[PDB]
């Protein structure tokens, strides 16, 4: 279960500089333009911000998850 | 047994409510999910041999997750009866 | 004050509008607030399971709003919450972003890529052994061997958190990291909207003295502080964790100046020459503020030209840098309000579960299932009760205090009348 | 090897976090009831929008019960002084942050009741204040977490 | 019943896709593979001369697991095998179910109702978007479930189960095969893969020439 | 090992469990009982359907019963320091709680059957705090269970 | 071979057995007399009545008294330092439960006498909120001789 950081990180910053980069451009003219695109800008930047430290912070552990021996036994068997 | 419109709405939104979320609970507890390890009524002589005794415990709980579903697809069926009369 | 006001941001313009109307053309807190307000309240929300309930709520509320709006009672709270049914819409959406991030569903985790933390190579290349699991009540993980840990989890927090007893012990510092870092970037957006306002109301006065002293006081001192825990999240892994620093004594040190020759070592080489630095550049930028500005207005309003008073200009002058340099502070630690309210919906949300519906899923016999009725309707109604009205309710008002106080204190003024036409 | 007494102070520390706690509660409970009560001969359909301050009492005693059950499910027969004292400390801060959390709504509440009751306008305020109030004893809880998993 | 529609040479193609994707999910979801091995320690009596295993069609590898020999004192240690490809093995039979079930839906819809199908050219639109979906679906789903057969050749084979079993690495233990899995189904269901694939394609063609976008 | 004096806790476990409660649910039917008397004069026809707040304080004595017995019929000769601590710490838990949901049973009981004499859609309003006052000697009273049944 | 000092802890509890009790008692037939005595002056035809909540209190005392002869009789010169200590948590519940229940006797039964005057249909509500206040003791009783049986 290598869960290479290269694929995440791409594809999510990607995914939101598009959303709050490209998306704005693509909104269409109307009185709601501004609203529309400052909403675009802010949910792909905190949502970028969020998903960023949520991964960040599971980089480099420095110590792993304390588990009860009942579910250390079941997980062996269980999980790859 | 006619009632009030409100007490009817309540009924139906906790029967959709229980029937989804029993239902997805259900579905989870029998694919032997891990993180609801806790739930399960195991034992210690559970951990003898391998974790089929475990596995038969999930498959249980998702049994009587499902049974909780169906029953509240009743009540959601009951609820829809008692709007439909009013 | 006239903004023009829309269906959908009316909720968001009385939001901002309670704690004072905006001034003639200035930069209005609506639109970000539109996406912060519901943001900084998932933050403190997050749940995906309750997400899902608020927005379901908010959707029905939305689709049914032309009966309800012709349909008119006098019950205030009903009103209220309808009035907001388009924020209460984002706030449950972005609660479900948030509590797929935190990997938390009715407090449960998901695992839908596959945890990172594999058991086996403990047995493998560990020393582990059956005897090993019989004799250790709750044993622990460690990655520094090869393939415990394989990478991060591609989105959110890895599933195992929620079956490790060492869950509150990561998370307690991981949100605590990201609640400062997103008051930090809070704040430094408000900042910036003050020089746009200074900008456009044509102060040069305030943008020379007062906003970038801020902007460079700010960034040096709490900027940095952001970098440092990116920093530490990048580059220290479990081999290096001996010697890990801990940057709150890191962060303390560089205030007073304590850079120590034993204990942690430094985060980076030249960290003493660079925090006494930032340092030196944070105090200067006190000065900035207070002297400058007030000089300037003297000599240019009483010795050009010939009430101003000297005084009492020194005074406001120096109230204002006192005020702001606190505030830094204050904020920066207010702003972990996000991470209290997060910890503790999580934690309610477990005990919750933990004793009511382990009660009818911790049941041999197939009779439970009948249990598993009565006891999930309890369940279900404490979900709405506790966690959904009244905790919602107090990470909707607190996402509020923070961006009255926190946010709209670097750059909204406040000092405006409503627009009441005829 | 650990001291036979070692598991008092936690104990200790269970039961003070669900009597401070629930005394805060009561308290306010009690005070807002008052207040309540003396709303609701001029202004009866107040009755269930005044009964907030009551509700977040109740939620203050909840967070005790909390703590008191995380700290009574990891009482283990040979629990060392360390994590004795770790919960005796959690105990008194869940506890003592509940109580002072519990004055504040019940005073609080007692007073914006009657406020509301005479100017509609304050009921907003009201409950600006009264969830402030609440984290205080939010805030014992959550160290109270941090402790008693240290 | 318009029974001449499925004679028709989309009706054709329509029917082929039933037929197939059906032997893709019966050769895929139906697979039951077995391994055994052997093993002689330094002490004979120590030695396992018969282990048995079995795994089913998910492929959930990581979860099979045997009591091997220790070679020492006569223990055995539990071992895994390496790895799972279900997200592979169950997106193709997914995807081979979903095609069975649209092209029985399709094959009725032109025995039965054929007519509304055709109104306004519509139903041609529907099916396109269709066909191109699965066609997307089925070029990405033939690549992952032949590298996840590769896989399973390579993590199931006997030798390097062996290679990896510390047993070889002491003194006069000796690791030998006794069977291998039948490969002949996976092969038959990543060739009928690829067969669903380029049915799906030339279908592309037909629904664009019934549609009228031709 | 065992001392001689480990049972003494558990013991002032049990008296706490029926003292603590008792007084708070004789505050309860105390306070109450006057408003009672003092609203009766006047609306005699509301004196039956105004002892709830009696009733809940009668129900805080019997949480306070349930934990002394179910406390008292666990004390073994050679009870170890830590049950007995345990049993100490249930007693204290239920007591306590109790106690202050008896002092706001009292205050919001008597309260509501004075106000309803004035306003009778006071009452539902009543019941409702009492019931919010009434979960907190019920918290104590789970505690207290997951202290002494552990 | 047991503690010379045993013995202590078990007079203690019968000495409280008979004194919270008795005090208990005194307040109720302290308070409920003066009230009685307000009332006999407008209607004195109500003297026997209204004499109910006196004897609810006797009876509190009697209870005290039967705990302590109880205990009075157990005690002996070997008494284990285990049965002492139960024998003084048995005195401590049964005197602070009839202290409790006789200071809600005694207001109940001063507001109710003094209330009978001006509406006699509150009567027979103060009996039962007097009862509610009775089992109070009753209770203390119960788990008295639960542990001093035991
Ligand atoms: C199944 C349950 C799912 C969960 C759903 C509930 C989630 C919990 C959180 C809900 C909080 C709702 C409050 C925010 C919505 C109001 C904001 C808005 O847009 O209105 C502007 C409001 C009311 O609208 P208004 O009347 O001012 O509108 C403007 C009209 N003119 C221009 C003419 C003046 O305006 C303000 O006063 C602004 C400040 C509002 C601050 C909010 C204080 C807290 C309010 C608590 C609500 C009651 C608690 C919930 C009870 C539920 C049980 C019935
Ligand atoms: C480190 C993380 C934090 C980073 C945050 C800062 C970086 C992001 C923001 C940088 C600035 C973005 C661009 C500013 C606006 C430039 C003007 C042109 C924009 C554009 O194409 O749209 C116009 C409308 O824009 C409008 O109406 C206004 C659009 C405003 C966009 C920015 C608002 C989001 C900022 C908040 C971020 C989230 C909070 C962070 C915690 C169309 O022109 P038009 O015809 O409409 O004419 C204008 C008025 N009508
Ligand atoms: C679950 C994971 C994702 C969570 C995070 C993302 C959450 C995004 C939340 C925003 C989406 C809901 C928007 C409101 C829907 C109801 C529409 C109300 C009426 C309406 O059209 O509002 C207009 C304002 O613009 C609007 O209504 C704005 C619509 C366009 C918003 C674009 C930004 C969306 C977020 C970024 C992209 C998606 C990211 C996730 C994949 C103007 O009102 P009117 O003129 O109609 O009023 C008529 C009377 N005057
Ligand atoms: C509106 C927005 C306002 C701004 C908001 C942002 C806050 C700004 C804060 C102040 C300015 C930036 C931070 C300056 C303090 C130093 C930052 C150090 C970061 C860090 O840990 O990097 C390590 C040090 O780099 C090195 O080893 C290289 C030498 C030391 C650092 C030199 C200065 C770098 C920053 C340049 C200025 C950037 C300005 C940004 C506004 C990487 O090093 P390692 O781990 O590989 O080495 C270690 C073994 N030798
Ligand atoms: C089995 C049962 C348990 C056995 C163990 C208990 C043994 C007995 C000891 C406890 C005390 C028993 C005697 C009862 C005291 C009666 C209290 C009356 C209170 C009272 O009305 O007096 C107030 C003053 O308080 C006072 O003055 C308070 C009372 C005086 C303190 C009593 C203790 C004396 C000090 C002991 C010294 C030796 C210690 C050992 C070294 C005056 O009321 P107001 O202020 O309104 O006045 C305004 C009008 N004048
Ligand atoms: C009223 C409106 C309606 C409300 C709706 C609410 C819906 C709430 C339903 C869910 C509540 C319960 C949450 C429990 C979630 C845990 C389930 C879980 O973990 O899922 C995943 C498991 O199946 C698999 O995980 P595994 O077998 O451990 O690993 C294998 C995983 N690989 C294959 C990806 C590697
Ligand atoms: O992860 P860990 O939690 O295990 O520890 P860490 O060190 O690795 O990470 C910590 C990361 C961050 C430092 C964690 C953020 C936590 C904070 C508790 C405090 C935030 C408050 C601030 C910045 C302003 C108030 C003052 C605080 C000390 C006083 C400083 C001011 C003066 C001395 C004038
Ligand atoms: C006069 C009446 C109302 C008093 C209250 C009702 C009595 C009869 C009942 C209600 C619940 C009961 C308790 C329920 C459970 C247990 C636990 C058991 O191990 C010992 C008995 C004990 C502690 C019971 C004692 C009697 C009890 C207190
Ligand atoms: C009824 C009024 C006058 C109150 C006084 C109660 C007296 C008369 C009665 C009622 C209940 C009785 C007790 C009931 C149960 C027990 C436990 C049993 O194993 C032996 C006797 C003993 C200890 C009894 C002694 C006498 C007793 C205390
Ligand atoms: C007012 C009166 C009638 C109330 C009841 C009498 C009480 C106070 C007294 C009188 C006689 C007493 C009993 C006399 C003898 C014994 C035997 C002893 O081994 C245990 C206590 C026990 C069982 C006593 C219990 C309490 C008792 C019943
Ligand atoms: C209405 C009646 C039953 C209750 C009022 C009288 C009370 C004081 C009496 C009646 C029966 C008594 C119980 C009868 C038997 C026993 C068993 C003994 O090992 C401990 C005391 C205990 C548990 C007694 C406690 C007191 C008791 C409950
Ligand atoms: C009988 C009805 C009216 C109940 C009235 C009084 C209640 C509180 C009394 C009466 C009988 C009592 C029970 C009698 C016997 C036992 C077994 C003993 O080892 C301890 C507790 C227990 C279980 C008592 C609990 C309290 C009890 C239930
Ligand atoms: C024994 O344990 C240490 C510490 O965890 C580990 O690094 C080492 O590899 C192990 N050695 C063995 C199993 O020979």
């Amino acid at each position: 279960t290598a869960h290479s950081f290269a694929l995440p990180v791409i594809i999510f910053t990607t995914f939101w500089g598009l959303i709050g980069i490209a998306g704005p451009w693509f909104v269409p003219k109307g009185p709601n333009r501004g609203v529309i695109i400052t909403m675009l800008v802010a949910t792909a930047v905190c949502c970028y911000l969020f998903w960023l430290i949520a991964i960040l912070a599971q980089l480099n552990p420095l110590f792993g998850p304390q588990l009860k021996n009942e579910t250390i036994w079941y997980v062996r068997f269980l999980w790859e | 047994l006619c009632c009030g419109p409100k007490l009817a709405a309540c009924g139906i939104v906790l029967s959709a409510w229980g029937v989804i979320m029993l239902i997805m609970l259900g579905i989870f507890f029998n694919v032997h999910s891990a993180v609801l390890i806790e739930d399960v009524p195991f034992t210690e002589k559970d951990f003898e041999n391998g974790p089929q005794n475990i596995y038969n415990l999930y498959e249980q709980v998702s049994y009587n997750c499902f049974i909780a579903a169906g029953l509240y697809l009743l009540l959601g069926g009951f609820s829809f009866c008692q709007v439909r009369l009013n | 004050t006239y903004n023009k006001t829309n269906k959908f941001t009316h909720g968001f313009q009385n939001i901002v509008d309670a704690y004072g109307i905006g001034t003639y053309r200035e930069i209005n807190p609506a639109p970000y607030t539109v996406i912060t307000f519901p943001f900084l309240f998932a933050v403190m929300f997050g749940d995906f399971g309750h997400g899902i309930l608020m927005t379901l709520f908010a959707v029905w509320m939305v689709l049914r709003e032309s009966r309800i709006l012709s349909q008119k009672n006098e019950n205030e709270m009903f009103s209220m919450v309808f009035s907001g049914r388009y924020i209460i819409l984002l706030m449950g959406l972005f609660s479900i972003y948030t509590g797929l991030i935190y990997n938390d569903c009715f407090s449960k985790s998901l695992n839908i890529f596959g945890s990172s933390w594999s058991v086996r190579p403990m047995f493998t290349i560990g020393n582990w052994t059956e005897e090993t699991l019989l004799g250790s009540s709750v044993l622990q993980l460690n990655p520094a061997i090869p393939g415990v840990f394989g990478g991060p989890y591609p989105f959110g927090i890895d599933p195992i958190w929620n079956i490790a007893t060492n869950k509150l012990t990561f998370l307690n510092s991981f949100k605590m990291k990201m609640s400062v870092i997103l008051g930090i970037i809070h704040m430094l957006f408000g900042v910036s909207l003050s020089l746009f306002n200074h900008i456009y109301f044509k102060k040069p006065l305030n943008i020379y003295f007062g906003f970038i002293p801020e902007i460079i006081f700010m960034s040096s001192l709490f900027g940095y502080l952001v970098i440092l825990i990116f920093y530490k999240w990048t580059a220290y892994d479990a081999h290096s964790s001996r010697n890990a620093p801990s940057l709150l004594i890191h962060f303390i040190n560089m205030f007073l100046f304590s850079y120590p020759e034993s204990g942690n070592a430094m985060l980076y080489s030249g960290q003493k020459g660079i925090q006494c630095f930032l340092i030196v550049v944070a105090m200067l930028c006190v000065p900035w503020m207070l002297l400058f500005k007030p000089l300037i207005l003297r000599h240019q309003y009483l010795r050009k030209k010939h009430v101003f008073d000297f005084g009492d200009t020194m005074v406001h002058q120096a109230i204002h840098t006192i005020e702001y340099c606190l505030g830094c502070i204050s904020n920066t630690a207010s702003y972990l309000r996000l991470w209290a309210l997060s910890l503790a919906h999580a934690q309610l949300s477990e005990v919750l579960w933990t004793m009511v519906i382990h009660i009818g899923l911790h049941v041999r016999s197939l009779a439970g299932g009948l249990g598993l009725f009565f006891i999930f309707a309890a369940f279900a109604t404490l979900t709405v009760a506790i966690l959904l009205i009244m905790e919602g309710l107090s990470a909707f008002l607190h996402a509020l205090r923070l961006h009255w106080v926190e946010f709209q204190n670097k750059f909204y003024t406040g000092t405006g009348f409503k627009f009441l036409p005829f | 090897n650990n001291p036979e007494y070692s598991s008092f102070f936690g104990v200790m520390g269970a039961s003070s976090a669900m009597v401070f706690s629930a005394m805060g509660a009561a308290y306010g409970t009690a005070k807002s009831g008052t207040g309540i009560a003396a709303m609701s001969v001029m202004r009866p359909e107040l009755i269930m929008k005044s009964i907030i301050p009551v509700v977040m009492a109740g939620i203050i005693a909840i967070y005790g019960l909390v703590v008191a059950v995380l700290i009574a499910n990891s009482l283990t027969d040979g629990i060392t002084l360390y994590r004795s004292f770790l919960q005796l400390g959690a105990g008194l801060s869940v506890g003592l942050s509940g109580l002072a959390a519990g004055f504040a709504i019940g005073i609080v509440g007692d007073a914006g009741v009657r406020g509301t009751a005479q100017q509609p306008r304050l009921f907003v305020g009201m409950i600006l204040i009264l969830i402030f109030a609440e984290v205080l004893g939010l805030y014992g809880l959550i160290v109270a977490l941090i402790l008693s998993t240290k | 019943g318009q029974f001449r529609v499925v004679k028709e040479p989309l009706g054709f193609v329509k029917v082929l896709q039933w037929v197939f994707a059906i032997f893709a999910f019966a050769t895929c979801g139906s697979y039951t593979g077995e391994l055994r091995l052997s093993v002689e320690c330094a002490n004979k009596t120590e030695s396992a001369l018969n282990i048995e295993v079995e795994f089913e069609y998910p492929f959930r590898l990581h979860q099979v697991y045997f009591d091997a020999p220790s070679c020492v004192k006569g223990g055995t240690t539990k071992i895994f095998l390496v790895g799972d490809y279900s997200s592979s093995a169950e997106f193709f039979v997914t995807v081979a179910v979903f095609a069975f079930l649209y092209s029985m839906g399709a094959l009725a819809t032109y025995i039965f109702l054929q007519n509304k199908y055709r109104e306004n050219n519509k139903g041609p639109m529907m099916d396109f978007l269709a066909t191109a979906v699965f066609a997307f679906m089925w070029l990405v789903s033939s690549s992952a479930w032949a590298k996840g057969l590769s896989d399973v050749k390579m993590a199931t084979d006997p030798e390097n189960i062996i290679k990896e079993m510390p047993m070889c690495r002491q003194t006069g233990n000796t690791c030998k095969e006794l069977r291998d899995p039948v490969t002949s189904g996976l092969n038959t269901s990543v060739v009928f893969g690829f067969l669903n694939l380029v049915l799906w394609v030339g279908n592309l063609w037909f629904v664009f020439k019934e549609t009228g976008w031709a």
